[PDB]
């Protein structure tokens, strides 16, 4: 598994939070929006074989070739 | 997949058997009394005859 690091070293930048939508464009009521955001609140503490498995997924062999190309190039780079 | 293949080789695994036995097992061979020569290095080297 992978953690963050320490705060001197946490590069942080500013995210444009989303204004929320109604409950119907999420998971249905606001009861479930709560429930389904407390479900996934234990994946953000660390990045590993779930992580992985749903970026697999959702890359698929040509979002993965990408990925793995262009990291090769920031490793170049670096 | 193309786009895939060229990050790709073939990798060498096979399979085989755990133990696999000689095509031929060593024969047993028999205990036979033989007297002391002092000959059977002669044709070694320059030997030198009685």
């Amino acid at each position: 598994r992978f953690v963050r690091t320490v705060l001197p070293f946490s590069q942080e930048f500013q995210r444009d939070k989303q204004p929320n939508a109604q409950p119907q464009y999420l998971h249905g009521s606001k009861a479930l929006n709560l429930a389904y955001s407390s479900i996934y609140g234990s994946y953000r503490n660390f990045v590993g074989p779930p992580h992985f498995q749903v970026i697999c997924r959702l890359l698929g062999y040509q979002g993965i070739a990408v990925v793995m190309e262009e990291l090769l190039k920031v490793v170049k780079s670096l | 997949r193309r786009e895939i293949g060229i990050l790709t080789t073939n990798k060498n695994t096979s399979r085989t058997h755990k133990i696999i036995a000689p095509a031929n097992l060593e024969r047993p061979v028999r205990y036979i009394r033989k007297p002391i020569d002092y000959t059977i290095l002669d044709d070694i080297g320059h030997g030198v005859k009685v």
